[PDB]
């Protein structure tokens, strides 16, 4: 079996992108965020507190497949502080065609704030290693780890789009969809992220420096942060850039045509163009500019987020001994 | 608008 989505950014500025899931029987279409910076599979239901409601809300009572993991419960928190919790049930999910039964979905009782402001965000899909799924006192498998044994391969690939749709394939490699060949490199599991290490980076057409970049590809992370000696060498380039403490990072003038970037993976090189760098102006009508690269000295992880992803063709292959592709488009 | 997903 196999299953292809389309994914679609919920603005122009990329910020995050959400892609259709059935649940229940019937069909209940919600649109979620595919994180693999996480392991959870949680939505906005009929359970969740209605002031915290404003979203397509997961009904269970209308599924005749949905089950009650009885005596389970999970709590999760996120990088940007939010965090939801609530309970959990059994029901078929359907993501592009590719059905799995049993799949367990957490139902929210509570939202944090920032959920409830984001009405583009019915929930999300954890698509990372299950040692990180919250639920207890048993953990649950996410719906790829559920899928494997029903798939033509036990790979999935994210082709994201810069201000324009993209795909995640399930179980097939489209060797359309990207250009060249597939660069696989080694992903660790001990911290149950996606973590592999970068063979070093690039600025404009300078030279590439070999430099140990371990982090990770989370898709549920909007932009690229690196180390600070790193992310200080490529606005070195840029001019009229500088670092700003009110609006959080670096900005640069809107009018600057950004330098591109590359980071080695193996012996293969990525070059995110300038122009993915160049965010969104700080607010509208502004002529100042918000950079797609930012320190990791403060979230003390470095995270290949959607500037990076968006760039190539992305191999999350799921064997095994797991391994992490990446292609140019 | 910046997303960041756990801790």
């Amino acid at each position: 079996s196999t299953g292809s989505a389309t994914t679609t950014p919920i603005d122009s500025l990329d910020d995050a992108y959400i892609t259709p899931v059935q649940i229940g029987t019937p069909a209940q279409t919600l649109n979620l965020d595919f994180d693999t910076g996480s392991s959870d599979l949680w939505v906005f239901s009929s359970e969740t507190t209605a002031s915290e409601v404003x979203q397509t809300i997961y009904t269970p009572s209308k599924s005749t497949t949905a089950k009650l993991l009885s005596g389970a419960t999970w709590s999760i928190s996120y990088g940007d502080g939010s965090s939801s919790s609530g309970d959990v049930y059994t029901d078929t999910v359907s993501v592009g065609g590719l059905t799995v039964t049993g799949q367990a979905v957490e139902s929210a009782k509570k939202v944090s704030s920032s959920f409830t402001e984001d009405s583009t965000i019915d929930g999300l899909l954890g698509l990372a290693f299950s040692t990180l799924n919250t639920v207890s006192p048993t953990q649950q498998k996410t719906f790829f780890d559920n899928a494997k044994a029903s798939l033509d391969s036990p790979v999935f690939t994210a082709d994201l789009g810069y201000h324009a749709p993209g795909t995640y394939n399930f179980g097939f490699i489209d060797t359309t969809a990207y250009t060249g060949s597939i660069t696989y490199t080694a992903v660790s599991t001990k911290q149950g992220f996606w973590e592999w290490t970068s063979t070093g980076y690039a600025v404009g057409s300078g030279t590439f420096k070999s430099t140990s970049i371990d982090g990770i590809a989370d898709t549920g992370t909007t932009l690229l942060y690196l180390p600070a000696t790193v992310v200080s060498a490529y606005w070195a380039q840029v001019s009229g850039a500088k670092s700003s403490s009110s609006v959080g990072g670096y900005v640069f003038p809107c009018s600057a045509t950004l330098p591109s970037f590359t980071f080695g993976v193996g012996s293969a090189r990525i070059v995110i163009p300038g122009d993915y760098i160049d965010f969104g102006p700080i607010s509208t009508g502004s002529s100042s500019c918000f950079g797609g690269i930012q320190s990791s000295a403060g979230i003390g992880i470095n995270i290949f987020g959607d500037v990076a992803l968006k760039a190539a063709f992305v191999v999350f292959n799921g064997a095994t001994t797991p391994t992490l592709g990446f292609a140019s488009k | 608008h910046p997303f960041h997903x756990i801790h």
